[PDB]
């Protein structure tokens, strides 16, 4: 706030911090075993406490929440009760899309951690359907497709997406096969 | 197929004339050598081509050449068409030696031979009368011509403007078939 | 306390009490909460960071810090709650948080009995009249809830090693020192209690020097003497590799003598020390240089226990590495000769090996032939299958291996993965631990973002920051730290972060604070960008840190951290009591204070110096000392009237006649 | 003595303790002035009229270092590397307008400039002596390949290693601005505080130094830059380490050096110097291959890089920048020639600069009364030594200390020819002997232009004309200077007008035909036009481009040439001009006949500009040819032509431009300037009373508008975007119309 006023407003919000803290719960690690409300944001910010709570642990979006949500099938209901409602007219590609790109970016490590010991166990045998349903979530979200290109930019950082070329090609093929005819060619 | 090479020199002489030169001669370089008006994947198979640009040695403090077109994916060349630089003789031989060494490197490592052809473009009647005091080449423009045509079977060509330079007479040393007799008033030929 | 314990557990007789008094009186000073904080400190460590001998150092530091706070309570204050009932409610508050002792038991496995034992030991001079009852009542909660706990054995061996022998007589018990060295290195823990560290090291070095005595006559007698001297030399080398700074300090603290400390001090250190390898060690002992190697290859006689050229054996190793790789006279026959040369009681062998590792890392390094050669060659793997007169081919061998591992560690790190010849239990806990493929722009997240919520110093981060400072520069250090600090916008977090920032500055506090002030504060009040930056309420505690570090700097606190001793070499006029650096530093501070008070422009820096003057409420202070030499600031005090009892206090600079006059002026 | 600069509303910021400063430029426009007076912006100014100072705000803090790569506009912009290489070329070279070359340096201080373009040039002067070498045996050229010589294409960038970190610098930008960052923390561990050496024999860059005399490891990391595309996989080959000799010296071990720099040739030179307070020990080391003397020490790969010492020197000194930045060869037995090479300079922060010849360190001049470097091989320096709020001054630049006029002029001509062949700006005039010998100099120039050319002068004439002009500038013969300037402008005008022959295909070319047009009839150009040809000369219906710009210009020039003839007894031995060439007059005749053809085609011809065209250029051309037969070749000047030209018609205007440059004769005589506040006292016309447009200032006379309001005259604009003849000094003089 304005540099004219002294430390009075700072001490004010300080001495009222315990009031909001009385309404705090915890660090909000994760609460989402749903297979179908609480823990449901609107745009990167779920809470409602009108006072001034503590640092970004309550301000920053619960990215871990989205990461844990997208790791399971039938996750459509989560984002649906969150933001999915007439997506063809409302879901104009919010920022959360890039989030799953990070998930796809994590897919790189799925092929970078010794390629899961060169497909030692069922790691890839599960990641296949994981990325399958991940691309399945892409229904009205291909807008700002350069995010995937930014993913390529994100793939340039470290350049650990070498072995992931096959899997990334596979998921992009699922995507394009799902949207081959009706979609525009240049897109 | 899809093999070309550009060498622009007439900056000060064909500054404004370059637009008409492109509209009349540079269009078939893509319309014929490709499907039509050009975003495509870029590979090293040989379908790609090169483009070299050279300036006047006089209006240049220390820099000589700025050649940049290894592959260009057949579209990046279309990107930097208007991205040329401007600057009386020109001494273009030092720039023709650049294309010489470039096609030498091509034949050395990029040999999968698609007999890549090369075309020169000038507006001033240049001549590097001093053929000495250079870096890695000590030949004249006629020696370079007979080396790039006679010794190397690379198809050489020079597209002159409506005027009559001396290269139209220097063409007589083009031993390989260049097909530079008829002028490209119709769509340009792959061998000018 | 965390930083001090993690940096120098020795050579801390009583500067830490001075810094404690400083931070106490120059802050809110609740004695009960004070001892609560210090106890939470001495117990928050020892559990999370250490894994091996670092835990021994931790418990030794705790049991040295408790007499420190004891004598603090004895000498500091007397006349109001004389450290009797405050200690009672302190230990009660301690007993309140049971998970503390729960984690203590999870770590030490005997924290109940060891806790009671350390309590009754500290009660040697602490108060226990009506106090042990509450401790027992608390400890009775874990009745359900063990070969030998470390705290009790340290407390027991404390006096046993203090009055160890007190008489290094001739032909003393070699078996006694043998049993002392074969067991756990509790002597390091005893020296860490600072009770005899310097004195113990001095007597040890004296015994080591006496055990040379040139040569001997009897075969078995000279053999035993050489074995004992080599064991003692290796023990001294271990004491150096553990801390060194205090060891090398006590080696040449005072006196008038010149023994062979070069081979004992200039062997290795956390620095290069290798450019001088052609200068100092490369002597010319042409007599018996290679003849000693031939005699060692033959006899694996060794009766000549003149281990003075033993450090000079780098000269023989010259021709060794020559005929081995340079001249190529032998491939492994020379290796066999060197192996026979490093047979039992091979003490300086590790020294020459580290010296030649330094010579090779100073060499091309791209060859790496001699590097891996000396690595696999000087390895203590072979447990002396032959009749090597070592007698401790297991304990002494493992200690020699861990010594060679400790030194030249980062040197071998320069090459690829070394053969790893140590094969111990736990390696060095502290290390570089820096992401190579990552810039230094990391303290914001890996350090500052954590401590933003982490109300401690996180000893891992302690060593990380310590290594980061001497690897960079204090200027950009403080500049980056302050720049990242000016985004809190939460006064509680601001105060937390600024207190931690003052904390980290230790071991370099004087020069760090001086450069910080003299570089930021002029810029912090002269540029519009810095104006808008310091325009935040977080900026209030910046001057709080300023006055807090200024007094500690003006105090006669040496703080000679050997980790930063070699780095403290500058030259600056500071663009100007006496002609002292901190003196004219504070003088320039006063000048900038007056200038920021300049009229015709009321910027946020005006409020900044206003908060600074508000924070000048302190005791035994030096802010605007007002000395009779050239101290002008007092006049600027009149301008502060434009901004009261605080004026009456600040004007009270030195109770001078002119001081009284300006005090009266301000009084109206 | 002179060269008085100052500052208007700045100071030393007494509240601020200090700040290290720097400035360096290889080509012209030397000044950078990394200094925070009263952090702050960056400065730019040329050696000519330095008072016209320019500056531009930076995009960082504390402004650690900055350095250029080529003669073109490029700076470094350290402190996290924001504002890297970006040419300006917009209106002039006095406005940064930095492009997006921002290297991804997070919390770093990049201090290094690399990605070199070509092979250097040597100085085989004494082995040549300019006898008959024809500039070949004098300026040798080593044949090797610089780094990243990928694609024979020297890509440009700044792949380096910063000062704060020890990892890498990236974002080399050949036409694409590719970041291509990497990670190599100089063998996975280290700290540094020194600057970088440019390059070794092969393609490598090696530098490391951390603490000083106490801790003195000098590590080195051989590197290979260009391996893969779209990425950098720089290597970290450990090289032998080094130190400072002072560590073993029992005199004092408290040195702690802070410079440890060395020249660009990492062959045998290592110039680590001590930086005590309290001491100054300079040291030249060895970099050659050697072998260890490991033999005879017992019964009984030798090549080991043991970088030993070569020489040392113990004195007192504080700071310095460079010793001799261009470079001569070896086996130099030319002690008789005292060229400015193989030297060194030290600076006293509280004092002056001492220059001493290296490898002997015997004695030299003292130069009595935040480091300063040299301009070029010539003895030229700048006074950025800041004892507070101090500007820059000048000192004795005399490279040749003994008195030897013949040898002095020999060295002068050698350095001038080296500058010309390098295509650099020439500023050795500050070392000139008394201006009377200047003639002899330009005399030798003509020999160098003709005798030992041998045929290169065909392309060097344009540059050497302005060269010798600016040479005779600082000399009583300024009329010769402006005459040479007019010769230059007319020559380039003719050379740009000639290629306009867009003729139909004929038996010969228009160039050689217009050249042979000189061998034509005596008079009546209206007959010469039908003698040669009149049809194939039209090229555009919108030919109305030279009338308002060039036709009046050439007409005024030729008319002044006419009226100059009766001015034989002028206050000058050659008066205003010579008119003794004829060849230039032949070009003028070609111009007048072609514009006659133009008037026949386009009625927007060149009038007589006053009245009474009864056209009138006929008698003009007649008298020009009359003096032509007196000025073709091997002929003297005539008396009838005198009477014919003496009288004047009602068609004779005046007030010609005479494109020239303002003077700067401040050798040791006089300079009326300060740090700022220039006190006031064109080719395509556009020279009104007071400028009301962009009016892009230039080197000598142009000051032409930036847009020029052109429609098809773009040939001139596209021709003068780069430097001009005596027109590399493209200034941004404001439109302070009055």
């Amino acid at each position: 706030p304005h540099w004219l006023l002294g430390n009075l407003v700072s001490d004010f919000v300080d001495t009222f911090r315990p009031t909001a803290r009385i309404n705090s719960i915890c660090g909000r690690c994760s609460l989402l075993p749903v297979v179908n409300w609480k823990l449901d944001p609107a745009t990167l910010r779920f809470p409602l406490k009108g006072l001034l709570p503590y640092d970004k642990d309550l301000f920053e979006p619960q990215t871990a929440l989205l990461r844990y949500v997208l790791e399971q099938p039938y996750s459509r209901d989560m984002v649906c009760n969150m933001l999915g409602l007439n997506k063809q007219h409302k879901q104009r590609c919010p920022v959360l899309e890039d989030q799953l790109v990070d998930l796809v970016v994590y897919a790189m490590e799925r092929s970078e951690t010794e390629e899961k010991f060169d497909d030692g166990g069922t790691s890839q045998l599960l990641w296949q359907h994981l990325s399958s349903q991940l691309i399945f979530f892409v229904l009205f979200q291909f807008a700002s497709f350069p995010h995937m290109v930014l993913s390529l930019h994100q793939k340039l950082a470290g350049r650990g997406l070498i072995k992931g070329r096959d899997h990334l090609m596979w998921v992009l093929l699922q995507f394009i096969s799902g949207s081959i005819q009706k979609n525009a060619l240049a897109d | 197929v899809a093999d070309v090479v550009f060498v622009i020199e007439g900056t000060a002489n064909l500054g404004p004339y370059f637009e008409e030169l492109r509209k009349h001669y540079l269009l078939p370089a893509i319309e014929y050598f490709n499907g039509g008006p050009p975003d495509f994947g870029g590979d090293y198979g040989g379908t790609q081509y090169s483009l070299v640009v050279f300036n006047t040695v006089d209006c240049a403090p220390e820099s000589y050449v700025q050649c940049h077109a290894p592959t260009s994916s057949a579209y990046e060349f279309v990107t930097w068409l208007d991205g040329i630089k401007f600057m009386s003789c020109s001494l273009i031989a030092e720039g023709l030696s650049t294309a010489l060494q470039l096609f030498d490197d091509f034949k050395k490592m990029r040999e999968q031979q698609t007999h890549r052809v090369c075309l020169l473009i000038c507006n001033s009647p240049p001549y590097l009368l001093p053929a000495v005091e250079s870096t890695t080449y000590s030949g004249c423009t006629t020696e370079s011509l007979v080396q790039k045509i006679g010794e190397r079977g690379i198809h050489f060509s020079i597209v002159s403007p409506r005027k009559l330079p001396a290269l139209r007479l220097l063409f007589e040393k083009a031993a390989p078939p260049a097909l530079l007799e008829p002028l490209q008033q119709p769509a340009d030929v792959s061998q000018d | 306390i965390l930083l001090e314990g993690t940096m120098n557990l020795t050579g801390e007789m009583q500067p830490l009490v001075e810094q404690l008094m400083m931070v106490k009186r120059m802050q809110h000073i609740p004695t009960p909460l004070f001892v609560l904080e210090i106890w939470k400190a001495c117990f928050v460590g020892l559990i999370e960071s250490p894994e091996g001998t670092q835990e021994l150092k931790w418990t030794a530091f705790t049991y040295l810090k408790i007499p420190q706070v004891l004598v603090k309570l004895k000498k500091y204050f007397h006349g109001e709650k004389d450290f009797t009932e405050d200690v009672n409610c302190a230990f009660e508050f301690l007993l309140k948080l049971t998970p503390l002792l729960d984690k203590a038991d999870q770590r030490c496995n005997c924290d109940c009995t060891n806790f009671l034992l350390q309590e009754c030991n500290k009660q040697g001079l602490l108060s226990e009249v009506n106090f042990a009852s509450l401790v027992g009542k608390r400890t009775a909660d874990r009745d359900p809830q063990i070969l030998r706990a470390e705290p009790t054995v340290t407390n027991i061996l404390k006096t046993m090693d203090a009055d160890h022998s007190k008489s290094p007589e001739g032909l003393l018990g070699v078996l006694g020192h043998m049993l002392s060295g074969k067991s756990l290195d509790l002597l390091l823990a005893a020296a860490a209690a600072t009770g005899k560290l310097k004195s113990f090291a001095r007597k040890f070095i004296n015994l080591n020097e006496f055990t040379t005595h040139g040569s001997g006559e009897s075969t078995k007698t000279a053999s035993v003497r050489a074995l004992l001297f080599d064991i003692s030399f290796l023990m001294l080398c271990h004491v150096a590799q553990t801390y060194g700074s205090e060891v090398i300090l006590s080696e040449s603290s005072s006196g008038e003598e010149v023994p062979f400390f070069e081979t004992w001090m200039q062997t290795c250190m956390p620095e290069e020390g290798k450019i001088l390898n052609p200068d100092h060690p490369c002597f010319r002992p042409d007599s018996t240089k290679v003849e000693s190697l031939v005699a060692l290859l033959n006899n694996s006689k060794l009766v000549q226990m003149k281990w003075h050229e033993a450090c000079l054996s780098i000269s023989a190793a010259i021709l060794e590495i020559l005929n081995a790789w340079e001249n190529g006279v032998l491939a492994f026959e020379s290796i066999q000769k060197i192996t026979d040369n490093i047979k039992g009681k091979v003490c300086s062998l590790a020294v020459c090996a580290v010296a030649w590792l330094v010579a090779h890392v100073r060499m091309l390094g791209l060859d790496e032939r001699e590097k891996s050669l000396q690595m696999i060659r000087q390895l203590a793997g072979p447990l002396y299958s032959e009749n090597t007169l070592q007698f401790y081919n297991e304990r002494v061998v493992i200690m020699n291996s861990i010594l060679e591992h400790m030194c030249a560690d980062v040197l071998q790190q320069t090459a690829t993965q070394i053969k790893f010849p140590s094969t111990g239990v736990d390696t060095m806990p502290y290390w570089n631990l820096l992401p190579p493929k990552r810039p230094i722009k990391e303290v914001l997240t890996d350090i500052f973002a954590k401590v933003l919520e982490k109300g401690w110093v996180d000893s891992r981060s302690i060593h990380i920051l310590d290594t980061l400072l001497h690897m960079g520069g204090v200027y950009w250090f403080c500049n980056n730290l302050i720049k990242e600090l000016l985004k809190e916008t939460r006064k509680e977090h601001t105060l937390r972060a600024v207190q931690l920032l003052y904390s980290i500055f230790c071991l370099d506090m004087q020069q760090v604070t001086l450069v910080l002030l003299g570089h930021i504060l002029p810029g912090l009040l002269t540029d519009s960008s810095k104006w808008h930056s310091l325009m935040d309420p977080p900026g209030t505690a910046l001057a709080k840190l300023a006055v807090w570090c200024a007094l500690s700097s003006y105090s006669s606190h040496k703080g000679q951290a050997s980790s930063r001793q070699k780095k403290r070499h500058r030259e600056d006029i500071e663009d100007y009591n006496m002609r002292d650096p901190l003196n004219r530093v504070l003088a320039n501070l006063f000048l900038l204070i007056s200038s920021i008070l300049g009229s015709r422009t009321a910027g946020p820096h005006t409020q900044f110096v206003q908060w600074f003057m508000e924070e000048c409420v302190g005791c035994l202070e030096q802010d605007s000392r007002g000395s009779i030499l050239q101290f002008m600031p007092f006049t600027t005090v009149s301008e502060l009237v434009k901004v009261s009892p605080k004026v009456v206090l600040a004007i009270t600079d030195l109770s001078l006649p002119l001081g009284r006059q300006v005090a009266a002026k301000a009084i109206a | 003595l002179a060269y008085v600069c100052e500052w208007e509303k700045w100071a030393k910021s007494t509240y601020c303790p200090s700040l290290p400063l720097a400035c360096a430029w290889s080509c012209r426009n030397l000044i950078a002035f990394t200094t925070d007076l009263r952090t702050h912006m960056i400065h730019i100014l040329d050696t000519e009229h330095p008072w016209e100072v320019h500056s531009v705000s930076s995009g960082h803090s504390e402004a650690i270092t900055c350095l250029e790569w080529d003669q073109s506009g490029s700076r470094l912009l350290s402190a996290d590397a924001d504002g890297q290489i970006k040419c300006w070329s917009m209106a002039d070279h006095l406005a940064n307008s930095w492009e997006s070359s921002v290297g991804s340096q997070v919390e770093g201080d990049p201090i290094v400039a690399l990605s070199w373009l070509h092979n250097g040039v040597k100085l085989a002067l004494h082995v040549e002596k300019s006898g008959a070498s024809s500039f070949g045996e004098k300026f040798s050229r080593v044949k090797f390949s610089p780094s990243l010589t990928l694609f024979g294409k020297p890509m440009e960038g700044w792949i380096a290693v910063t000062v704060s970190g020890l990892v890498t610098v990236s974002l080399l930008k050949p036409s694409g601005q590719v970041l291509t960052s990497t990670e190599s923390l100089c063998r996975l561990r280290g700290r540094v505080a020194l600057a970088d050496i440019a390059f070794t024999g092969g393609g490598n860059i090696v530098v490391a130094a951390a603490d000083g005399s106490s801790a003195s490891p000098v590590k080195f990391y051989k590197v290979c830059v260009s391996v893969v595309s779209e990425k950098c996989r720089i290597d970290t080959e450990i090289l032998p380490s080094l130190f400072m000799r002072c560590t073993t010296d029992p005199n004092r071990k408290d040195r702690f050096p802070a410079i440890t720099h060395l020249k660009f040739l990492a062959r045998d030179m290592s110039e680590q110097v001590l930086l005590c307070a309290t001491s100054s020990l300079v040291e030249c080391w060895s970099l050659r291959k050697e072998g260890l003397p490991v033999n005879n020490i017992f019964q009984q790969q030798p090549m080991i890089l043991k970088w030993r010492i070569l020489s040392a020197t113990n004195d007192l000194d504080r700071v310095s920048a460079v010793a001799l930045p261009t470079n001569t060869d070896l086996k130099v037995a030319s002690d008789t020639q005292f060229y400015p090479g193989l030297g060194l300079a030290l600076a006293f922060q509280d004092g002056s600069v001492h220059m001493v010849h290296r490898l002997s360190l015997q004695t030299m001049a003292v130069f009595y009364s935040k480091a300063m470097q040299l301009s070029w091989t010539s003895l030229a320096l700048v006074g950025i030594d800041n004892h507070g709020k101090l500007s820059m001054l000048r000192i004795s630049p005399s490279l040749g200390h003994p008195l030897e006029p013949k040898l002095a002029l020999q060295h002068l001509l050698f350095l001038l020819e080296y500058c010309m062949v390098t295509g650099y700006d020439w500023w050795d005039i500050l070392l000139h002997v008394q201006p009377g010998m200047v003639q002899s100099l330009v005399e030798r120039l003509h020999e160098e232009y003709t005798r030992q050319k041998p045929a290169l002068q065909q392309v060097l004439s344009t540059r050497i004309l302005a060269m010798k002009a600016s040479l005779c500038k600082l000399s009583r013969v300024c009329d010769y200077h402006t005459k040479l300037f007019l010769m230059a402008i007319t020559s380039t005008l003719k050379s740009l007008l000639r290629p306009h022959f867009l003729n139909t295909p004929d038996k010969s070319p228009g160039d050689r035909l217009a050249e042979i047009c000189a061998k034509i009839t005596d008079v009546d150009i209206d007959k010469v036009m039908i003698n040669l040809k009149t049809e194939e000369f039209v090229l555009d219906m919108n030919t109305l481009q030279a009338l308002q710009q060039l036709l009046q210009w050439v007409g005024d020039f030729v008319l002044y040439l006419l009226v100059s003839l009766p001015n034989q007894g002028s206050p000058l031995r050659p008066g205003h001009s010579f008119l003794r060439d004829g060849t230039s007059l032949g070009m003028l005749r070609e111009l007048m006949v072609v514009i006659r053809i133009w008037g026949l085609l386009k009625p927007s011809c060149l009038p007589v500009y006053t009245a009474t065209s009864d056209d009138s250029m006929s008698l003009l051309f007649r008298l020009l040819t009359k003096l032509w037969i007196c000025c073709r070749d091997e002929g003297a000047a005539s008396p009838a032509s005198d009477g014919l030209v003496s009288r004047l018609q009602p068609k004779q205007p005046l007030r010609l431009r005479f494109g020239r440059a303002p003077t700067l004769p401040s050798s040791t005589s006089t300079l009326q300037l300060d740090g700022l506040t220039r006190a006031p006292g064109l080719h395509l016309g556009a020279y009104p009373t007071e400028e009301c447009k962009a009016c892009t200032r230039c080197g000598c006379v142009t000051m032409l508008k930036s847009p020029n309001k052109t429609t098809a005259v773009t040939q001139w604009e596209q021709r003068w975007i780069k430097n001009c003849l005596c027109g590399g000094l493209w200034r941004r003089v404001p439109l302070s119309c009055s």
